[PDB]
């Protein structure tokens, strides 16, 4: 049905660049939101950025300036382009989906993001 | 006199307000000193009230407001806004209101522009578009507005009832609104609660309840029902024979029609036999009148004018 | 009666048609059997009424007709038409009316929409633009429609009142109008004399001649100008002292006001002084009502419940 | 203040193509409308095309399909690209532009056009 798989995580010095992922198994609509939530180890999930009508998005306050949401539509892939990497920003990334509902319902594994 | 003038208004008033609710006599209640979210209801019905006036139907309507859903970052919610630079994305939950679809009357969409002195440009044409599902149409137009973006900040709304009444029944195809730029430069006009997040953006739904849900005096209902009440009565003026006129070329003559019968103070319509508007001394006449077009001659030179309120097309008591 | 109510109604009547034509007697005029040219005019504006029926103020106004120009090749005339697949530009000489431009009061642009079988899309959504100088915007929008493109022939009517008074005050502004498919495909909305080249393009001007040229009856007028005749009149009911009632919350009262005065048969207004409507049998009575926002109780539930025609803000003889 | 030069005629055999050129010497507004007329010798001036707002543009009967106006802003130069050639179209071209009124009131000297 739907299906999440994130990549391009990974061990990078404050300041630097990294560029996450999400690849979509499953049928996925266009006009479906996806986002990207990020954990960081004991704390809860946090709003980051998610995607919908129109290529419109939503940024959390603390990514703003720094990270782009982008979406393939065609491959059914949302990637997070994160520049001026901070240690704030170390946490599990997970890349979510609407639900068939205005909520998000589907969760990949998630990918590690370390910033030192 | 002005003595039983005012009295007989007063007490028409009493039975207008009670019929319209469809109350037998006054509700015997609390006489608190009010949560601010049922005030904050009946503020924004009101003041929609006002705005409208800076320019079924009988029975009252219900009001019922649904802001635009908080976004918790920590709930898995979806966020109710998205942003480009040339349009916004805002989507209420309308979900507790799917029992009361049937019911529904018009819907209001509220927003409130704010100020925007850096603008650039100082009016532009706003649009606002129902989000469709997907292939096939994207978006369907509801209305547009100018505003002057870098004027001082007031509330907007818009008659958005078909795209309620779909999302009521359609719990799948509540995609939101699209409040766009009319391009034929981004969007210069800001919204409170949208842009930068008392003036949230909200909805007003105006419900007939189903207890209440248990034919205007016009020449379909008026010349088919014939009736002593106030109804519309044929007349036809014939220019020659009724006017001794022969400048008139065109038309020959016209139904004018009239307004007759009577108005009670206290296939029946309602509009003929209560007294709708509470007058204290119902009276029939024209509620809607519409132009004659005549052509005639002054010598060799043709004229072709159009008058105003030549034709009685309905009635009301008043 | 019947008797003195259709008479009555019939010498209102006649004096209503001089007076709106500033007469004091009917004009002593040939009696012919009128040229095509002249009864066109008549044509139009009587079916221009008949389709917006199909949904200054007092005196007459005179309607002249401006066809879309003919073309001659051989004449160094540029066409009045010009063709992309998103959109049509159509201009009409107006120069014989610059003249008139201070008599101008309303100007309708009335296009025939041609069925186009053939059409892909079903329906959509066309603009009217009026084209600008240029650097600067190069169109202003004046209004828009929804169109069935493949539906049967029908007349379209826009009013470009604004466009028009520009044109005649400035002949070096008349670029024409754009008649534009709406983008957020091409147009597939087709129109008589416009594609493919009786239902020729045309404007109708309505004009208030001087020799017219040389107050509603609300609050600001009423209340500031007290008189014996038909006119607004202060009334504020009080829920609690006028009705004994404390089930109502807010408000605890408003200005319902009502309607009194003489309505004559035959700092001044005409709506208060002569019988406008041409009644039988004149009558004081509200014209514009509003409604009233109420929130009152039935136990612990609060209500906020909208009731319409509550409040009186103008009235008219009638 | 405004004057045309048109170029680009010749003889050519029916069937072949003939691109015409109306250079704009003066001041000429983008909102004036520039077209062809062609004059057969003895015979009167016949409007053939013409360019207005939105690049919109208006041909004569018999050059539809085969007759191409276009217009380069920039330069104040309008193109007629004519293809298909038949007899009937041998002419001198004119080139013509918007007088500031709705009529044609600027002329270039012509270009003959000769189609066997
Ligand atoms: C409602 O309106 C009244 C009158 O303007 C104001 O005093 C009050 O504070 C308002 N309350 C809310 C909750 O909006
Ligand atoms: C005007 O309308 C009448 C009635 O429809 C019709 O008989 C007549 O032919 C029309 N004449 C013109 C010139 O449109």
């Amino acid at each position: 049905q739907v299906q999440l798989q994130e990549s391009g995580g990974g061990l990078v010095q404050a300041g630097g660049s990294l560029r996450l992922s999400c690849a979509a198994s499953g049928y996925i609509s266009n006009d479906d939101v996806m986002g990207w939530y990020r954990q960081a180890p004991g704390k809860e999930r946090e709003f980051v950025a998610a995607i919908s009508v129109g290529a419109s998005t939503n940024y959390a306050d603390s990514v703003k300036g720094r990270f782009t949401i982008s979406r393939d539509n065609a491959k059914n892939t949302v990637y997070l382009q994160m520049n001026s990497l901070k240690p704030e920003d170390t946490a599990v990334y997970y890349c979510a989906a609407q639900s068939e509902g205005y909520w998000f319902g589907y969760w990949g594994q998630g990918t590690q993001v370390t910033v030192s | 006199d002005m003595d039983q003038f005012m009295r007989k208004r007063i007490e028409a008033i009493r039975g207008q307000i009670l019929s319209k609710l469809k109350l037998t006599s006054p509700p015997e209640y609390p006489e608190p000193e009010v949560p601010p979210e049922v005030i904050s209801i009946y503020n924004s019905t009101r003041d929609l009230l006002q705005e409208k006036a800076s320019r079924e139907e009988y029975y009252a309507k219900e009001v019922y407001k649904i802001d635009m859903p908080p976004f918790f970052p920590s709930e898995n919610a979806i966020p109710p806004t998205f942003y480009r630079p040339y349009f916004r994305i805002v989507r209420f939950d309308v979900s507790a209101m799917e029992k009361r679809a049937s019911n529904l009357v018009k819907a209001e969409f509220r927003v409130f522009r704010l100020q925007n002195p850096k603008a650039r440009v100082p009016e532009q044409r706003i649009e606002l578009y129902q989000i469709l599902k997907s292939t096939s149409p994207t978006q369907r137009y509801i209305d547009s507005k100018v505003v002057k973006t870098r004027a001082e900040g007031e509330w907007l709304s818009f008659d958005v009832t078909d795209a309620v009444h779909e999302w009521l029944h359609h719990k799948d195809r509540n995609l939101g609104f699209k409040i766009s730029l009319h391009c034929p430069e981004e969007l210069e006009a800001r919204f409170a609660g949208i842009d930068g997040t008392g003036k949230t953006p909200h909805l007003l739904l105006m419900l007939l309840p189903s207890y209440r849900l248990e034919g205007a005096l016009d020449a379909a209902y008026c010349f088919r029902n014939v009736q002593d009440n106030c109804c519309l009565r044929p007349l036809y003026i014939d220019f020659k024979r009724d006017l001794g006129w022969k400048w008139i070329h065109e038309p020959k003559g016209y139904n004018a029609n009239f307004c007759a019968g009577a108005c009670p103070y206290l296939v029946l319509s309602l509009y003929n036999t209560i007294n709708p508007e509470a007058s204290a001394s119902p009276c029939c006449v024209s509620q809607d009148l519409e132009p004659l077009t005549i052509l005639y001659y002054i010598g060799k030179t043709p004229k072709i004018e159009q008058l105003s309120n030549m034709i009685v097309k309905s009635c009301k008591c008043s």
